[PDB]
């Protein structure tokens, strides 16, 4: 209904008479689909220095909280999630550390044949290794392949 | 459809975004994220990432009008999607786009002539595309009282979606755009439909004083340090390191016409920055470790005089080694020194080594089985670790038996 | 609505010429595509404070701000400490298909983008869509009819 | 342990990206023998007693 | 120094809209510059083939910004100027054709302008078209004779009044206030200021 | 305003916009010629449109 021009006979020339006004997308250059259905997505980039697991938990909780106000037909899905890989990696590294200490105990027992005599290094070593982990954490040294050498 | 129909038993979700790509944003770029079912349902190696990726390659190579390249996320996604060398062809001579393109094509031809050195060399940018050029007769427009600014603004608004201001929608500020309708900006003939107002207030069509022609242009322009450039990718040939092929490409560029430079970026820049200063840091580290192996057994006393012969072996020692192994060799020297130490200090050896032969193999096996978790999931990846490991353990046992006894007389 | 050459010589070179005097700068690369996007990536030396580098870059960009074209200024220029890695991707669909991609993208950008973007640990977010915009599609024949 | 700590002592006072990489070895090592000399004289005697 | 510079640059942004337009267009620089001069580099010509303007323009175009971004360099000062498309007006000729410098400036702004031409078949497009190509309308002028051919006014008899008819267009120095010499020969110089802490 | 702009442009080298030269953006300046801004008498040579 925006006025543009008034003709000599008094007739009005509105915007709708020369253009089709409609509510459309701001940028049409991107088209997204999910399993062939129309969809929109958000790519979340991890902030520098922030751990991935806690950030992902916070994001998922925020999405769950916001889900209460969604329109009647909107749902949320995760087509690209990397955090289960991180969780399984740490769950595997705990297992690998425990089997390493177990095999050290087994070798030492194969040596001495006396479990009371053999246990002393078995509890000796992991305290040193976890203390080293604590110092490298406190200083700010990341758990990187160089450290794992 | 291919992912969700032929291999439904391993894929979970297919999220395809059109108009986006790592090369930039464009109508001819496509990208797809694939989600897989959890490992509980993905059993065996035939349903692993590698096998499904290979099957995707084989099946999607049949796409006639596109290049579909399924691939896995690299180990370090922060440094790129592949390995090799990253190269920038700098035009620091102010030659122009065409001369630089000719130089790039010449470099590609030269590199392809010696496949024994560099393999899979390819440009990274996009090729030139036809573009539409509108020539406006300024004198003709001015003769009939039509401002050039009006013509340019009309064309830009019609074909460019000029932004006007903001408006309120459901309590949010959002932009307002003005553009021509869809069926009015799809063909070159669409320009002749447009009209513009003269000073007198009448209308004259754009076809009265404008001429159109087809030309070529670059859809993507790359610059490096403020200098026009085009990226060149590739990988070293099999059996060759990175430095040799890198130098060979440097000479190739030296063969290019004058005014064309070069530079390394990404991983190649990091390795170049490491290499040109590596000898000095390695020399000072060698001096430090020499002091370490010269301070414990009080000077040239017994073994530290035979470690004085170690530098001759070092200088005696095109095959190369990675950064990790350069420190691993020093650590191996240190652990051999320690394998000597708790018997040599006792001497400072019969009984000492009788009661310290066991710690030699405990430390050796501890190092081996501590680096083992870095590589192993149990069962897999264990057959190839028994070649170096067993030989090194046997050599260390022989060294413990013989050297800490021969070195004292040596 | 700009070609690669136009966006380059109107934005990229102008920004680059004022991108000197930065501490710990390693190198700088830029691209200019035909879609109208001018992207400049600056690599800093390892150990440099990302906040300090971002502040310096944003300050030096303010020098070239008056020299840029008006449309670029109105569009806004974003400087972010963005890493290339992607943490996670969240998709939104419609069950019955009652909403097309435009409605879903507009609702997402209007409601879910900025609270997620300000959530702790989130560096930056990218939307695979667009908000609403009051598009006005002109008709050349009708415009010529009324002398407009 | 004392000698290893001494020889690795002056490596952490020079800069550079390669220097920062070498810190990931040097700092962990000095901490390693410091923890070792602590534990050998502190923890193991208590156990064996 | 970084915190102080950031604070100063931020507080300056408050007064930015209040400054005159010409000052804004010229640009305002805030730098952590010390008064000491590390070293001075001069550039000369052997045969005298290049005057001071050519040498200064080449220096400012090629050697300034890589040296300025080199590590340890705080700031650099050029004893010269880049090129600038100087347009020397002629009052008598301007009066001859009934012209004013304002219209000359406006016409230069119009004709020496880049116009976003859009593209054919852009988003959103029809469902059955295969062509997508950018549209080029106008590009920024490059050569002096290109400027000399700028249309200003068309007389009643159809004759054209170009820029070259009322002004002498030539490639000249951006700032003529500085003149440098070396042993009496034309030259241009760069003053390199050491960065703080380097 | 016309008189002030005329004098300022003639004697002050008003800056207009940028242009491309050998792949570099450079400024464009408008000023009076050298032999027209050297003496006080030079002002009487100027004209402005009504
Ligand atoms: C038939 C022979 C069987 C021998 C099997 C030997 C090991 C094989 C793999 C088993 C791993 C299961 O180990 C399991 O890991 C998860 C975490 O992932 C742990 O769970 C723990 O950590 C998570 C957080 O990470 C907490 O929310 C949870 O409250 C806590 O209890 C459990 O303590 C443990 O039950
Ligand atoms: C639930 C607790 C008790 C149940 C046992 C399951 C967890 C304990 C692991 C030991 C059982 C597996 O027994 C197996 O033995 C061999 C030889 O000793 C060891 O493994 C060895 O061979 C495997 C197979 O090539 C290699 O990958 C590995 O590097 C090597 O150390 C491991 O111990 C284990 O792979
Ligand atoms: C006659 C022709 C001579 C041409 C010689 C060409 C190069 C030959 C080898 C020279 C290498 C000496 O290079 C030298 O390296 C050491 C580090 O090891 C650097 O020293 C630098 O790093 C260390 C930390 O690692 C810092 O504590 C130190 O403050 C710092 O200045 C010096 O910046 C440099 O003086």
């Amino acid at each position: 209904k925006i006025l543009l021009k008034v003709q000599q006979d008094g007739s009005q020339v509105l915007l709708r008479d020369v253009a089709r006004v409609e509510l459309g997308a701001e940028d049409y250059s991107t088209v997204a689909r999910y399993n062939g259905k129309p969809a929109a997505g958000i790519a979340i980039k991890l902030a520098a220095g922030a751990n991935a697991l806690d950030t992902s938990r916070a994001v998922k909780e925020e999405l769950n909280r916001l889900s209460a106000y969604f329109p009647a037909s909107l749902k949320t899905v995760y087509p690209y999630d990397t955090t289960p890989f991180i969780e399984i990696s740490i769950q595997e590294v705990f297992k690998t550390l425990v089997e390493a200490i177990i095999l050290v105990f087994l070798v030492m027992y194969l040596f001495l044949q006396n479990f009371r005599a053999t246990i002393i290094p078995t509890i000796a070593v992991p305290v040193v290794i976890l203390g080293t982990f604590a110092i490298l954490s406190a200083v700010g040294f990341t758990i990187n392949t160089l450290t794992m050498f | 459809d291919y992912y969700l129909t032929k291999e439904k038993d391993n894929v979970q979700s297919v999220f395809t975004v059109g108009g986006f790509g790592f090369s930039g944003q464009g109508q001819n770029n496509g990208l797809a994220f694939i989600s897989l079912k959890p490992w509980s349902e993905r059993v065996g190696e035939e349903n692993s990432v590698t096998a499904i990726i290979q099957r995707a390659m084989i099946a999607l190579s049949s796409i006639n009008k596109a290049v579909v390249f399924p691939f896995n996320l690299p180990a370090v996604a922060e440094l790129g999607t592949a390995s090799g060398f990253d190269m920038e062809l700098l035009d620091n001579g102010n030659l122009g786009h065409e001369k630089l393109t000719q130089a790039r094509n010449e470099l590609l031809s030269l590199a392809a002539q010696s496949p024994n050195q560099v393999t899979g060399v390819r440009p990274n940018g996009l090729e030139d595309t036809p573009m539409f050029k509108v020539n406006v007769n300024a004198a003709k427009a001015e003769a009939m009282g039509v401002a050039l600014s009006d013509i340019n603004q009309t064309i830009s608004t019609a074909f460019g979606s000029s932004y006007v201001n903001d408006f309120l929608n459901q309590g949010r500020v959002k932009k307002v755009y003005v553009q021509a309708g869809t069926p009015f900006r799809m063909l070159p003939d669409n320009i002749n439909q447009w009209y513009v107002r003269n000073a007198s207030g009448t209308m004259a069509p754009l076809s009265a004083y404008s001429s159109t022609e087809w030309t070529y242009g670059s859809p993507r322009l790359e610059r490096y340090n403020g200098i026009p450039s085009m990226e060149i990718l590739g990988e070293a040939a099999a059996g060759k390191s990175t430095g040799d092929a890198m130098k060979f490409m440097a000479d190739l560029v030296a063969k290019l016409p004058a005014g064309v430079g070069y530079s390394w970026t990404g991983l190649s820049y990091q390795e170049a920055l490491s290499s040109n200063q590596a000898p000095a840091l390695y020399a000072i580290s060698l001096v430090v470790v020499f002091l370490a192996l010269a301070a414990l057994y009080e000077s040239w006393s017994i073994p530290f005089s035979v470690m004085l012969v170690v530098p001759l072996g070092v200088v005696g020692a095109g095959l190369s080694n990675d950064v990790y192994f350069q420190v691993g060799l020093l650590t191996t020297i240190g652990l051999s020194a320690k394998n000597a130490i708790l018997i040599v200090e006792f001497a400072v050896i019969i009984e000492a080594a009788r009661m310290r032969l066991r710690p030699i193999l405990m430390t050796s096996l501890a190092f081996i089985l501590g680096v083992l978790p870095l590589v192993i999931s149990h069962g897999a990846g264990s057959g190839a670790q028994n070649a170096v490991g067993t030989g090194v353990m046997g050599g260390m046992f022989a060294a413990t038996v013989l050297a800490i006894y021969f070195v004292p007389v040596f | 609505g700009a070609d690669a050459q136009t966006v380059e010589d109107s934005v990229t070179q102008v920004i680059e010429q004022n991108m000197n005097g930065l501490d710990g700068l390693m190198y700088m690369s830029s691209t200019s595509d035909a879609a109208g996007n001018a992207s400049i990536t600056l690599t800093f030396e390892t150990g440099t404070s990302p906040d300090i580098a971002q502040v310096q870059v944003q300050n030096k960009l303010q020098l070239a701000m008056p020299s840029l074209p008006e449309a670029v200024q109105q569009q806004g220029i974003s400087v972010d400490k963005s890493s290339s890695n992607i943490l996670m991707v969240a998709a939104f669909i419609s069950d019955n298909g009652s909403l097309n991609q435009y409605d879903i993208a507009d609702y997402v950008a209007s409601n879910i983008k900025d609270p997620l973007s300000r959530t702790a640990g989130v560096g930056s977010v990218q939307l695979f869509g667009s908000e609403y915009a009051m598009r006005i599609w002109l008709d050349p024949q009708k415009l010529n009819k009324y002398n407009l | 342990a004392v000698v290893l700590s001494a020889v690795f002592m002056p490596m952490a006072f020079m800069s550079g990206a390669t220097g920062e990489i070498y810190r990931q070895f040097s700092i962990t090592l000095i901490s390693s023998m410091l923890l070792s000399v602590f534990v050998a004289m502190s923890l193991t005697p208590a156990l064996c007693a | 120094p970084d915190i102080a510079q950031v604070q100063v640059q931020n507080k300056l942004q408050l007064a930015m809209p209040s400054l005159p337009e010409a000052v804004q267009q010229q640009g305002i620089s805030v730098d952590k510059s010390s008064s000491n001069i590390l070293m001075v580099a001069a550039f000369i010509s052997d045969n005298g083939s290049l005057n001071q303007y050519d040498i200064a323009d080449y220096v400012a175009s090629n050697i300034k910004d890589p040296l300025s971004r080199t590590a340890g360099v705080g700031s650099v000062q050029l004893f010269g100027s880049e090129y600038a498309m100087r347009i020397w007006l002629d009052p008598q000729k301007l009066n001859k054709y009934n012209l004013v410098p304002s219209d000359v400036i406006s016409q230069i702004k119009v004709q020496n302008n880049q116009i976003s031409g859009g593209q054919l078949g852009g988003m959103p497009q029809a469902a059955d078209q295969q062509l997508n190509a950018s549209i080029i309308v106008q590009t920024r002028l490059q050569t002096p004779e290109e400027f000399g051919k700028i249309l200003l006014k068309v007389q009643q008899d159809g004759s054209q009044v170009l820029l070259r008819d009322v002004a002498r267009v030539e490639l000249g120095a951006e700032d003529y206030s500085t003149v440098a010499r070396y042993n009496g020969k034309p030259a241009a110089g760069i003053a390199i200021k050491l960065a703080a802490g380097a």
